């Protein structure tokens, strides 16, 4: 009966001389840190209990206090920052990483997790669980010819760990960790369990989500391909990361964009442009606006696909925040874009949707609308054709917005309308 | 995903 113990009861059994004692005073703690009602932390670090933990968890000849141990510490580390920083303080980094070699897989599977838990508090507590060596162990415990004959619980809380020493910014993570990583990171991404595939995108996103020299550490791996086949997975879980890695390393080089453009992205967008999902539409029409920034072979191949309408659609209908990423795709295309292009993009129904756009509470995305605008009319004065337009945007009811954001608040605002009404509609 | 999780 280990059910319900008090703390103090808890502080009596491990500080007695009696290790049987000792295992069931852990055991008790485990299980009061592992109720989802309000796990005394709190109680349990002011009673002074993390050291004894920590020294349990180096107890080889008893396995099982190394177990209940682990738990123990692993529900704490996963509270507050303070808390994680309790574990922390007591030593357990180092003991985690030698349990990580433990013949019982519950017990190094307990101390993935509770390295989880530390590294995924943040950049810090990340780099030091790579300095005390956790990266060599965890990546021998997936050393094996076929993943399958894994646990599944056991493969999932690895990747879930690897992913969060793949987390966070200033500073990222070592480069040599990185590269030491990703190669395991590329054989999770090709298994079929859907919760490592989710978190095997992650850590490719949080990879991707950096400057060029990081993107391109991840495409050298070839792993682009693999991102598009499950951007289109019928798991949003999947789909997800999947999609914010692919955005993420449109924002790289034209050449990285290309990359993912030859792996056939492009045509999975008329479904993601439509997703029912608020979040996969945003970042779908983000990701666009990255992929209209590029050269004009690849505003060609947005073409080609069919994908204009969908923007127009986008910016016809959608949660604003999506609407605002479809303003930046169309002035990102109309900036690069041909002659030709611009014209088919106006035949398209753009003008209208945009002009509506123009009431919106959001300063800049009137500044993106207007400076779209002022390219479509350099498009038409280039082919002569600026009366045409000024009757387009006429007819809709695009010049009494722009009159009246003549008198506008911004400066950028007041200016860019100013010189379109004294350039085109006088 | 989640920073950390407890085991319950």
């Amino acid at each position: 009966g280990t059910v319900n113990w008090s703390v103090e009861d808890i502080v009596k059994g491990i500080n007695s001389n009696n290790l049987e004692s000792q295992l069931q005073a852990t055991q008790a703690a485990r299980k009061l840190l592992s109720r989802e009602k309000q796990p005394p932390i709190d109680n349990i670090i002011r009673a002074g209990l993390i050291p004894k933990f920590v020294s349990f968890l180096g107890k080889t000849d008893c396995s099982p206090i190394q177990f209940e141990s682990a738990w123990a510490l692993t529900n704490i580390a996963s509270g507050t920052s303070e808390q994680t920083k309790a574990v922390v303080d007591g030593g357990a980094i180092p003991a985690f990483i030698s349990l990580l070699a433990s013949p019982h897989a519950h017990i190094s599977e307990q101390a993935v997790w509770a390295l989880g838990n530390i590294a995924g508090d943040g950049s810090a507590f990340r780099d030091l669980v790579i300095k005390h060596g956790a990266i060599d162990p965890l990546l021998a415990l997936l050393a094996v010819p076929d993943l399958s004959t894994l646990a599944c619980g056991y493969l999932r809380n690895l990747t879930w760990t690897l992913s969060n020493l793949c987390r966070n910014k200033n500073p990222a993570p070592p480069l040599d960790a990185v590269e030491q990583i990703l190669p395991t990171l590329v054989r999770l991404l090709h298994h079929n369990d859907p919760e490592v595939l989710a978190d095997s995108c992650w850590a490719i996103s949080y990879l991707t989500d950096g400057p060029n020299e990081r993107i391109e550490m991840v495409v050298k791996k070839g792993v682009v391909p693999q991102l598009v086949k499950l951007l289109g997975a019928t798991e949003l879980p999947i789909v997800t990361p999947a999609l914010r890695a692919i955005g993420n390393i449109v924002t790289g080089t034209d050449e990285q964009t290309q990359k993912v453009i030859d792996a056939g992205a492009l045509a999975v967008f008329p479904s993601l442009l439509t997703n029912p999902k608020t979040n996969i539409q945003k970042e779908a029409t983000w990701t666009m606006s990255n992929i209209t920034a590029g050269r004009q072979d690849q505003i060609q191949q947005v073409v080609n696909h069919g994908l204009v309408p969908f923007l127009v659609g986008v910016l016809s209908k959608a949660d604003f925040k999506t609407q605002k990423e479809a303003a930046w795709a169309i002035t990102n295309y109309t900036s690069g874009g041909t002659v030709e292009q611009i014209v088919y993009l106006v035949h398209c129904g753009i003008i209208e949707p945009l002009m509506n756009l123009l009431s919106a509470k959001d300063t800049k995305i009137i500044q993106v609308i207007l400076d779209a605008i002022s390219n479509i009319f350099q498009a038409a004065e280039k082919l002569g054709e600026t009366e045409k337009l000024s009757i387009m945007i006429e007819e809709c009811g695009g010049l009494d917005k722009i009159e009246a954001l003549q008198r506008h608040e911004n400066e950028s605002v007041y200016k860019a309308s100013l010189n379109l009404i004294e350039k085109y509609f006088s | 995903p989640p920073t950390k999780k407890a085991r319950v």
